[PDB]
């Protein structure tokens, strides 16, 4: 639809790890351009709430690993546009993932659409049970001895489409890399 | 009334000088006609305005008279005329013919024109009347401007001290004229005499503009300014001070002040603390720091000349803080960066006005708003103000600033050094740098990151940009930075952590360059623990427990990473002490020990005795919760302590593998089976039944063999009897309906 | 004064007529002289009570003479006397002469007593004036209504029809004249005139008093009541319908009334309508009232004639239901049990009269107040108020009584039912009651301060009455009927928990007689959690948490008796949950808390593994209050937690064997004591730590070996050393030294 | 001493277990026969607390157990008549019933008989440690805690001396059965 972006992005230690995205992803995060952002918490800082929500008019935002106390937000939340039910996550409350939890989990949601950022933070993706799964990887870059370049998501939904744009800030200097996704929902 | 009847009759009378001075041989009844007209000057009723307009009036015509002469003398003569014309019964009128006659003398003859000068500026001294020798003396100096005798002269004789003598005497004739006019008149009319002045000084400025279109730069030196000099000193006026002295800068060049530098200090230092110096000594100064922000050793002799005047002016507090903060500007504009002139800025200009700033209690007070403005304006005037940090003495006059207001342009200066970044700080510049820091916390939305936060996170990134040993050393003088109390390290400490956790891999990332990696990272364990139980200790606080909680599994993590794992163990026990000790609510010892779960499920190294024995505290951990519901669900997440899922069930006997302690894992399931028959609760119980069953799918498939297909089908059965006969629909029951087909699906 | 004169006058006239009767010979002049008295009751300018004054006293004189005269007629004679009295000038003398010589005759003379009797009637009608004339025959009345010709002639002349005839033609005359002294007079006094009658009702009725004294029921029919009916019916007067139809009914018996029941109907109905017909009525159905409540279908006949009757008029709604309760007192009295007429009342008349009521608002109307003492009537007269409820519609007419007066008959009503122990309420007596209920509860300090603890206790007790699982059945329904809101069922539903407690008990009463009474005590239960569930709809109050707390505990033990126990532990952690939510007052908690203790103090029939997990929750919460003395009183009940103590180690699964747990018990102990020694108040820490000493004396002589001399020992050193050598002296100080004392008495 | 007769009643359990005073025992303890009432709680609404004002001419009660809403009233009380001191309380502010314990509270407070009514809802009586001990039994007939003898009691001081009546509605049927038990305080 175009008219309706979606941001997915991770990762998030502000201050508490450091200090900004990449100025030209604050541009690309600039209002005007962001219809609604889907906000995973752990912020901890308000400055950065007051920006995200006037980054579009809408802004979503659910509960978070690092959010002990805003216990009241959903791990996960849905918008619906056309025919598609989706839903979205971090991934900690799983305990495996390979392919019985996340069909268990799709089932449980009912969605068509999955989004998660674990605690490696990597991105990857596919598609599943006649449903979609999604991981924008470590967004802010956060690090862990885990086993990231700068990164955000832009996502449109449209009936049973769903539209990535996935924004890397590549090294050769710092060079912004746009990649263009699309999924629409299998029949 | 008498303004314009007097321009109707000099009107008339110009009309009858020109009439005669179309006819020749009626020069002298244009002469009376001329006199008669200003006559009209000899009104003193008129206010200075409507004189001086009477006085443009007759000047006017005598222009048209000064002209006449200055054609009758190119034409035929008139012999003695300059003396004939001193017949004039009128005084007023027959001055102003001598000085007409004069100029048309001079235009005739150059060779008389410095006797002619001599003669005509000794009979000057005649009116002393302010306003009418003032005008009259006016009216000389136009017709006089342009034959004087010099260097620049116009071919009469003459030399530079002609013009030189000329110029001065005609100053000082009518600056004292000027200054009458303060006094002349009656006494009660103090503001329309000074009127009067100010509307007559360009009459007195006019001889130095002919002076300066006059002689050099050594005559200026010798000739000129000490002639100014002396008037100036011995005025004690305050608005011909003021006049007089910024005349003499505008109008004669630098260059030549540049050479009369001395004199002119000489000058300054004299200056009468009741004549109004300040407005005099402002303006100049601020021309002296406008002259060096055009951007003889003048910061010393002016430094001197500075204390010199401030211990003549003794000013107002708040006036002597402002006219320090112009000190200052000043100071930026001559030196603020080579550091033996910044040091004695600071102590001998900075150091000597706090000394001298004797000052009543001042933070709102506008001497403390000067005292402000005078600290920023190092800062503004340093555009490398990192240069400002290579004084050592840079924090010095933070020493010299109250409290209020030390915190305040603390906080002003570190905001803009977050504005900025702040560069690569040496180990000596952190110090100075924790010492402002510590005027910033101590004593005491923090949106601005108040106090340090954002700012904490900097420096923490700051302290990666020496190296190892460096950053060592650099994190054990922070950490002692961190004496600051209970409400303060909880949100400035967890960025220590993460400078610990990163300095721990670069002392393992040297394993190959120092074995001491291992006493390295035991030192930094020891610090960081040190640190953490510096937390323990402030208990007042939410998630002082999830922050500690969070430190000990992280540095529990380290130490996997570095197999430093030794100092792990205890760290975990501790972070199950922790458990024990501190944490009480259900809900949030839920997700306590789902974090516990998570944290395991990344605990790899631990030597089975270590390993399997945490393995089993946790799965009585996992059998020591609250809720039946709780209960199943760590009930299902211990199976994973055992199951080939997640890297928790990894023993240094898997090789890789998970557990798959599956017989195990079925004891496991079989106690959730017993919980989940005593939960009653008929749709959630199915579908967790279901969400087991897909479990078992997954054993089966992860290799457990106490997980059968025949189980599965079994269950199956049991589902299928109780998804249709006892639930009462819902969403809930779709959703178990959907699920328990997809199982089926799954299981082929 | 004009009664007085005539008074004075009266006196005069019977003294000389004493004299005179006293002497022979002058009976002539006494008679002279009484005539001469009488004359006085010729005027007609007394005041009603003055001319009966002056008859009276004339009256009691003509006595003395009529006496006089009987005396003498049957001692010698007087010859001609009937004659000669006739001789008299003055007219009312002569008349009143005629009757006193008439009734001397009547007694010394049988045979002409119909001749002179009808004489002395027919001469008496020349009287023309009604109140002398009146006056005149109750002189006659005393003469001779006693010697009437009647049944006391046997043979000779007078028969008892000639009496009646006499008095039947007395009535009608007296009639025409009671009449004629509404029309005598001006027109303007009618209200006096009406008073006068008032006053001489009593001269009618004294002539039925003597009918009543004479013949029987087919005599009455024919020759008393027959004809007393036309002339009632035709008078068409108000004061003496009312007056002579009640006088008839009382003086003359009713088992004649009986036989001629529809006589009397038939002449209400001969009325006019401009009489106060509504007083007729109001009387009659009053009287046959009274034919109800001194303790032919009378009630079809009278009921059916007197709705003719009120249609045959248009009456104020007050006095149609005035008549309405007087219908339901003679159905009510005459029918307590009747069911059908007492339905027929309930029918045949509330419809009607809610037709007939214009039905504005009736609160304040006495229609109001009738139909509450109509509706009160039934309750009032029953021997069993349950008969109003086997009325199918007497309880749904309340519903159309106007709705305060429902309010206040309502709760007058139940109140009733109430103060009597009143019996079973069946199903069908439940849904009446419950009907009431409803009206009352809905819509929904009580300014009503009903109702509920006799209520309760009552409501409990009769539910017992019908069957126990039909019970549970009817106490779902009334639970249904508690839609009324939240400050009811904290007071109205822990009875109904008692009430479940009770059938819990006789569904196990049948535990080997039923197997499903578990299942039915599982019903319960889950009655039992989901009433409670509504209870937390009701945040707002107190006791909220106290109130479950004790109900869940209660239920644990039914669970335990009726091995319904896997409804307890999750009741038992739903108690938990409240004891999350109920943090409110800090003194509160403490409270609380303790008594979550005591009821864990009670609480038997957790499994040990359960129980001892409840134990350390308990003890953790504990350990999560305020302050150190609370703390401290907990921690030493968590030692009761594990000893041969408390109740609970008394237990269905400690077997009344206690727990013993002396190891944790010790420690327990130990922990108290390191909450103890940071009290920081010398004299409340020493105190206490006598108090634990003497815990320890307890575990020490409950054979705890854990709980050791050496402890004992290291404790009295520590309180030796404190007590005297730091504590200042008190008089708590001084109590905890005689505890002290006391401890070591303890010891031996 | 005791002009001034104190009522001795327990286990009430209004409206908790039961409702009412025995009629007979009511009349028994009707107003101008009682001088002062020790009521052992579970009244537990303001009709009981006027109605218990109106049978005696003093009425002194402390806090109940159940009865948790009167926050005014005092948790324990001690009175003296003549030589003897009395205390009484519910149990619910004591701690257990253990005879240290009790024996303990009894030497703070400074008291020789104490009366209490548990969960047996039995009335007994018994001397220990130098002191008295009084169980009403249920002066409603409330049900017990155990596997029933409605009484109450009316304690006699006089001097160092206590009389203790109990009064009892017992079984063969109901019958109003009274017993009299003494008290005397060690010296």
């Amino acid at each position: 639809s175009m008219a309706f972006l979606i941001l997915v992005i991770g990762n998030l230690h502000i201050p508490d790890r450091a200090l900004d995205i990449p100025p030209k992803f604050k541009k690309l995060l600039s209002p005007g351009k962001i219809s609604q952002t889907l906000c995973l918490g752990n912020l901890t800082d308000r400055a950065t709430y007051d920006y995200l929500r006037s980054i579009s008019p809408d802004l979503k935002i659910v509960r978070g690993r690092m959010d002990v106390e805003a216990t009241s937000l959903p791990l996960m939340q849905v918008v619906t546009h056309g025919s598609l039910r989706i839903g979205f996550l971090e991934g900690f409350t799983l305990v495996s993932e390979e392919p019985d939890v996340l069909l268990a989990e799709a089932n449980k949601l009912d969605v068509d659409v999955l989004c998660w950022a674990g605690g490696s933070h990597r991105f990857e993706c596919f598609e599943y049970m006649d449903k979609f799964f999604v991981n924008p990887g470590s967004a802010t870059g956060a690090f862990t001895t885990d086993w990231v370049v700068p990164s955000f998501c832009l996502m449109d939904v449209q009936g049973i489409s769903l539209t990535l744009y996935v924004y890397q800030l590549r090294k050769d200097t710092e060079n912004v890399a746009v990649e263009k996704v699309t999924y629409t929902k299998p029949v | 009334r008498l303004l314009e009847d007097a321009l109707i009759a000099v009107r008339q009378q110009t009309a009858m000088m020109r009439k005669f001075l179309d006819t020749p041989g009626k020069l002298m009844d244009a002469l009376k006609c001329c006199s008669t007209l200003v006559s009209e000057l000899r009104t003193s009723s008129l206010s200075p305005k409507q004189y001086y307009e009477l006085y443009m009036a007759v000047f006017d015509a005598l222009r048209y008279l000064s002209a006449h002469l200055r054609e009758n003398h190119p034409v035929n003569h008139l012999a003695d005329l300059y003396e004939l014309v001193q017949y004039a019964g009128n005084i007023i009128p027959r001055l102003y013919l001598m000085i007409t006659v004069g100029t048309a003398y001079m235009s005739i003859d150059g060779a008389p024109v410095k006797e002619l000068m001599k003669d005509m500026m000794d009979m000057s001294r005649g009116v002393q009347h302010p306003v009418r020798g003032l005008f009259l003396r006016y009216y000389l100096s136009g017709q006089a401007r342009d034959y004087l005798p010099t260097g620049d002269s116009d071919g009469p004789e003459g030399n530079l001290q002609d013009s030189i003598n000329f110029i001065l005497t005609n100053f000082v004739e009518m600056n004292k004229l000027w200054v009458r006019l303060q006094h002349q008149g009656h006494s009660r009319e103090r503001d329309l005499r000074t009127q009067e002045r100010r509307e007559l000084q360009l009459l007195v400025g006019s001889n130095i503009v002919r002076l300066s279109q006059l002689v050099d730069l050594p005559t200026y030196r010798d000739s000129i300014l000490g002639p100014l000099l002396e008037q100036i000193v011995q005025c004690r006026d305050i608005l011909a001070q003021e006049y007089l002295l910024e005349v003499i800068t505008q109008v004669f060049p630098d260059e030549y002040h540049l050479h009369t530098l001395d004199q002119f200090l000489g000058a300054v230092s004299r200056l009468n603390p009741h004549v109004n110096v300040k407005a005099i000594v402002i303006g100049m100064m601020n021309r002296l720091s406008d002259y060096a922000e055009r951007e003889v050793p003048l910061y010393d002799i002016f430094f001197d000349q500075v204390q010199h005047l401030v211990q003549a002016q003794h000013l107002p507090i708040q006036d002597t803080i402002a006219l320090c903060c112009s000190l200052a500007n000043l100071s930026l504009n001559i030196y603020p960066e080579r550091l033996d002139y910044v040091d004695g800025i600071l102590a001998y200009a900075l150091a000597k006005v706090k000394e001298h700033a004797n000052s009543a209690d001042l933070h709102s007070q506008p001497a403390q708003q000067s005292l402000l403005s005078l600290l920023q304006s190092p800062l503004r005037r340093y555009v490398s103000i990192f240069t400002a940090l290579s004084l050592p003495t840079y924090v010095s006059l933070f020493q010299a600033q109250t409290y209020p207001t030390r915190r305040a342009i603390a906080g002003e200066i570190v905001r803009t050094l977050l504005k900025n970044q702040t560069l690569i700080s040496t180990p000596a510049h952190l110090e100075n740098v924790l010492e402002i820091l510590k005027v910033l916390i101590k004593e005491g939305e923090t949106d601005e990151t108040m106090e340090e936060q954002g700012w904490l996170a900097r420096l923490v990134h700051l302290i990666h940009s020496d190296d190892n040993d460096t950053q060592f050393r650099l994190l054990q003088m922070t950490r002692k930075a961190y004496a600051e109390g209970n409400e303060r390290i909880r949100t400035t400490t967890p960025p220590l952590i993460t400078a610990g956790l990163k300095l721990a891999r670069r002392f393992k990332a040297r394993e190959h360059y120092d074995d001491n990696w291992s006493s390295q990272s035991s030192s930094l364990f020891k610090f960081l623990h040190s640190a953490i139980s510096t937390l323990y200790t402030r208990v007042n606080g939410p998630g002082v427990a999830d922050l500690c909680l969070r430190l000990f599994c992280s540095c529990g993590q380290v130490a996997d990473m570095t197999e430093f794992e030794e100092v792990a163990y205890e760290f975990f026990a501790q972070a199950f002490t922790v458990y024990e000790e501190s944490i009480s609510d259900s809900k949030a010892q839920f997700q306590a020990v789902c974090v516990i779960a998570s944290a395991l499920h990344r605990t790899r190294n631990f030597g089975r005795e270590n390993y399997d024995t945490l393995i089993t505290k946790c799965a009585q951990h996992a059998s020591k919760l609250l809720r039946k519901p709780d209960q199943c669900r760590a009930v299902y997440l211990a199976s994973h302590l055992w199951w080939a899922t997640p890297i928790a069930a990894r023993g240094e006997t898997e090789d890789t593998e998970l557990y798959r302690d599956g017989k195990r894992v079925l004891e496991c399931l079989q106690r959730a089976l017993r919980v989940a028959d005593s939960c009653m609760e008929t749709a959630t119980s199915i579908e967790l039944f279901v969400e087991i069953l897909d479990r078992y799918v997954y054993y089966f498939d992860q290799r457990n063999e106490s997980v059968t297909t025949k189980y599965l089908n079994g269950l199956i059965e049991l589902i299928h009897s109780n998804l249709a006969g006892n639930q009462q629909d819902s969403a809930s029951v779709e959703a178990s309906r959907k699920h328990f087909i997809q199982t089926l699906e799954m299981i082929q």
